[PDB]
């Protein structure tokens, strides 16, 4: 007599063996292309990738013939559910094809969209590098305005009809899988059922995101007020002391991060910044040494060294000029004990921190390789990135840099270099939080039906002005689709992951630094040499996604939910500084001013 | 007084799959077991019962040499009182085992870039193996409660799975060659010495 649970276990054992081999061939084929861009390697990548997708669809369908309702073992149930999500294959074949066409057309418009200067019809720019170089480096108001506007009017207007059809089909797919819409389907990533004390509902994520966003508002308003005041000094005729910031003056194509405003906003503009690039060059470091130092970092907290295969098979430098490579830094888990990093490493401080971030992913990947295939991931979509981020926090601190001999002991840390550092951090980390929440709230509301088609762009800019404190420099009607002018929206990726990641990373860093007995402000903390910190982290890393993410979080930080207090703790010295700087300024924004309303 | 043909066991070009493990019976020869304690890189040895130095001055009636290939991760199962796919379904050592297990990494010989599918292991079986039992049957494993009639399908699995050996696998997934030495003392005279 053979139960369904016993039948499921046996089915998963077969799947695990077949999956691991087919996935390795796809991952390795992907590797050979990204490291050696040739027409031949595109084919092999697509052949092995297609064999992998075809196996998955076959195994998803076979998996559905075991009912979840009749499984008690939760780790079996989790694996069955993850393979059983057939996604697009719940639609008719006609609608699957329509949707996949739409997705592909939106993706290639985004990546091949071009604007041409209205002086030369043949001198044209793509987003990358052309328009992005304008938006991160230009100080000229009209040049930035031209890039911002023509990107949204040339490419975004193309995506508007496609995006309308994408919502309809994604909602049909979501509703046929018994979610209430595609947004609810995305929030499914945080769902936990059947584990008493650790359950978490899809609707609870909206509540926790909004409740935590309220507590971030005061720090954001003061950051916004300080930035607006400094830009008002640079652009006196373009910025109102009570209005929103114009959306094309934020340092990238969307105002997604405010990193590049640093040079116009640096609080103490003559204090030396910390850049250890010149010391690395003086000391003859290469890519090898950087990754050796990052390995020394994780070993010092009790995690393993890198495998022998990691050193032999990774690509840590640009492969010369004969072969071309995709140089975006990525950590690779191919299975079968094979872990690699791809990175076109230059001898700079940024690439030193990036090496630590990327090796953090590998550390996460190695620790859960003992889980079954389908549980080998971060506990939820925000965990992996959070693990990467906290590695670069420690590696960049003056304490760590002095410790490894890249920073002179005679370097003097004071009030002011910390305020400068914290401001630069805040421009990246805190400035993106209202951008990220606002964008995802808009998509959620569109998928729910709360924003009719004829009010998409109207509601987008009302929410930009009201939540983000940013205003469009040119009125946009409904022929526009400005959200889709951002990669993640037109390439069909969930976005709240950048919000939850940011809260997780300071929760992790606060927990680890307490375990490391760190003295003083949280932002000066280096967890190096703390085997207690390394162990506490490892107890969550090895879980993969075998446990509810709420439990995984409790393991590191002793609390079951996302929490803003550690983030505010990290930025408290800046917050009190901003509050005192702003005592002569207006804090907050009026939504009715705009650059074009005169 | 001929020398014991261990060379054709250890230096053999191709080992058996562990589900179909190979046994060579030794007789009427003199073995110098101190030939081990040497070739330190990736040769590991673990004896159960009597020291290698001490049995080189000892005589047995029959010696058996069992050889096969498994993943590095799985070598720990070639040991008494262990469980897992290998110890349950492919090669099982008895609780009261009185012999030696030699293992070495053979990535250079048993993996290739397209994947070596020469080596198989048994993944499903109704019951566990009795010690030193071999099962080479290829009958379709019945997981469900319908007969399979000899074709793979839903709940009907071919029970032999291929390792996939590629040279870029981690050490735990690389191939290891294993030799298992059993020594027995029956009523008949001893003919294997040192
Ligand atoms: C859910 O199914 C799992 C796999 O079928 C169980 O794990 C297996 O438990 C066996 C107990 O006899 C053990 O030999 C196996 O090695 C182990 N396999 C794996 C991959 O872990 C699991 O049982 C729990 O987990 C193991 C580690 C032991 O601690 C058991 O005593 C546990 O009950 C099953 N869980 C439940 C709640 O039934
Ligand atoms: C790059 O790819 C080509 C064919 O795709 C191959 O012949 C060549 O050896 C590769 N180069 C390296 C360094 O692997
Ligand atoms: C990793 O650390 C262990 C412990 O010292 C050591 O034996 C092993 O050889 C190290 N691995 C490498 C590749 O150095
Ligand atoms: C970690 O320990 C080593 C050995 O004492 C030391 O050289 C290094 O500076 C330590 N790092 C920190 C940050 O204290
Ligand atoms: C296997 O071959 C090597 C090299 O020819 C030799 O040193 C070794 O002794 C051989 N093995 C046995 C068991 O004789
Ligand atoms: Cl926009
Ligand atoms: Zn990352």
């Amino acid at each position: 007599p053979s139960t369904i649970e016993e039948q499921a276990k046996t089915f998963l054992d077969k799947f695990n063996h077949e999956a691991e081999d087919l996935f390795y061939q796809s991952s390795l084929a992907s590797w050979n292309y990204n490291t050696n861009i040739t027409e031949e390697n595109v084919q092999n990548m697509n052949n092995a990738g297609d064999k992998w997708s075809a196996f998955l669809k076959e195994q998803s369908t076979l998996a559905q013939m075991y009912p979840l309702q009749e499984i008690q073992n939760l780790t079996v149930k989790l694996q069955l559910q993850a393979l059983q999500q057939n996604g697009s294959s719940v639609l008719s074949e006609d609608k699957s094809k329509r949707l996949n066409t739409i997705l592909n057309t939106m993706s290639t418009i985004y990546s091949t969209g071009k604007v041409c200067n209205p002086d030369n019809p043949q001198e044209c720019l793509l987003l990358e590098p052309g328009l992005n170089e304008i938006m991160a480096n230009s100080l000229d108001y009209n040049e930035r305005l031209w890039a911002w506007e023509s990107w949204r009017s040339e490419v975004g207007k193309q995506l508007r009809p496609l995006y309308e059809e994408y919502v309809v089909l994604k909602n049909e797919m979501a509703r046929a899988n018994h979610y209430e819409d595609y947004g609810d389907y995305w929030r499914g990533d945080y769902e936990v059922n059947g584990v008493d004390g650790y359950d978490y509902s899809r609707g609870q994520l909206i509540e926790d995101v909004e409740h935590t966003f309220e507590e971030i508002k005061p720090l954001y308003e003061h950051l916004h007020a300080y930035v607006r005041a400094k830009l008002m000094n640079a652009y006196p005729s373009y910025i109102s002391p009570i209005g929103c910031l114009p959306a094309h003056l934020l340092g990238d194509m969307w105002g997604r991060f405010w990193t590049n405003l640093y040079s116009l906003t640096v609080p103490f503009g003559q204090k030396p910044n910390i850049d250890v690039t010149d010391a690395m060059v003086d000391q003859a470091w290469d890519a090898q040494r950087i990754f050796k130092e990052a390995e020394k970092f994780f070993v010092s907290v009790g995690l393993p060294n890198m495998t022998q295969g990691f050193w032999e098979n990774s690509m840590l430098t640009d492969p010369g000029n004969v072969q071309k490579a995709v140089c975006h830094p990525t950590a690779w888990d191919l299975g079968k004990g094979d872990f690699r990093i791809l990175m076109c490493t230059k001898v700079t401080m940024d690439d030193f921190l990036t090496a630590h971030h990327e090796m953090g992913h590998i550390q996460y990947d190695m620790a859960y390789a003992a889980q079954p295939f389908l549980l080998r991931n971060g506990a939820n979509e925000g965990f992996h990135e959070a693990v990467g981020e906290i590695m670069s926090l420690s590696a960049a601190t003056p304490k760590h840099l002095k410790s490894i001999g890249l920073l002179s002991p005679d370097f003097q840390e004071d009030n002011e270099t910390e305020i400068n550092f914290l401001l630069k951090q805040a421009l990246t980390i805190v400035g993106t939080l209202p951008f990220t929440y606002m964008l995802e709230k808009w998509r959620w509301m569109v998928f729910k039906g709360e924003i009719p088609k004829d009010q998409w762009m109207k509601k987008w800019w009302e929410m930009k002005r009201e939540i983000v404190g940013v205003v469009e420099p040119v009125p946009h009607d409904e022929t526009y689709c400005d959200p889709a002018s951002l990669f993640h929206v037109s390439n069909d990726y969930s976005f709240i992951r950048y919000y939850t990641r940011t809260l997780y990373q300071f929760q992790f860093q606060e927990a680890l630094c307490q375990a490391a007995k760190h003295e003083g402000p949280l932002h000066k903390c280096d967890i190096s040499n703390s085997t207690e910190a390394g162990q506490k982290l490892f107890n969550m890393l090895r879980l993969g996604k075998s446990e509810p993410w709420t439990l995984a979080l409790e393991n590191v930080v002793g609390a079951k939910n996302m929490n803003v207090r550690p983030l505010l703790n990290y930025f408290e010295p800046l917050f009190t500084w901003l509050k005192d700087q702003n005592k002569n300024s207006f804090v907050g924004w009026s939504t009715d001013w705009s650059p074009y309303a005169d | 007084t001929n020398l014991c043909p261990f060379d054709e066991v250890f230096n053999a070009t191709r080992f058996a799959s562990v589900y179909a493990w190979n046994r060579k019976r030794i007789s009427n020869c003199v073995a110098d077991y101190s030939v081990l304690y040497n070739l330190a890189p990736f040769f590991t040895f673990k004896c159960y019962g009597v020291s290698p130095t001490k049995l080189n001055d000892l005589c047995f009636t029959n010696v058996y040499a069992d050889s096969f290939v498994i993943r590095g991760d799985e070598v720990r199962q070639i040991a008494p009182g262990q469980t897992g796919n290998i110890a349950d379904y492919n090669y099982k050592l008895p609780d009261d085992f009185t012999g030696c297990v030699i293992a070495w990494n053979s990535n250079k010989l048993d993996s290739k870039v397209s994947g070596n599918y020469n080596y198989l292991y048994r993944l499903f079986r109704k019951s566990n193996l009795k010690p030193f039992e071999r099962d080479i049957s290829t009958e379709i494993y019945q997981a469900g409660n319908k007969p399979c009639n000899g074709v793979a399908g839903f709940n009907c699995y071919f029970p032999l799975k291929s390792y996939s050996f590629r040279p870029t696998y981690g050490v735990g997934h690389q191939p290891y060659r294993v030799v298992v030495l059993s020594f027995e003392l029956l009523h008949a005279p001893a003919t294997v010495c040192g």
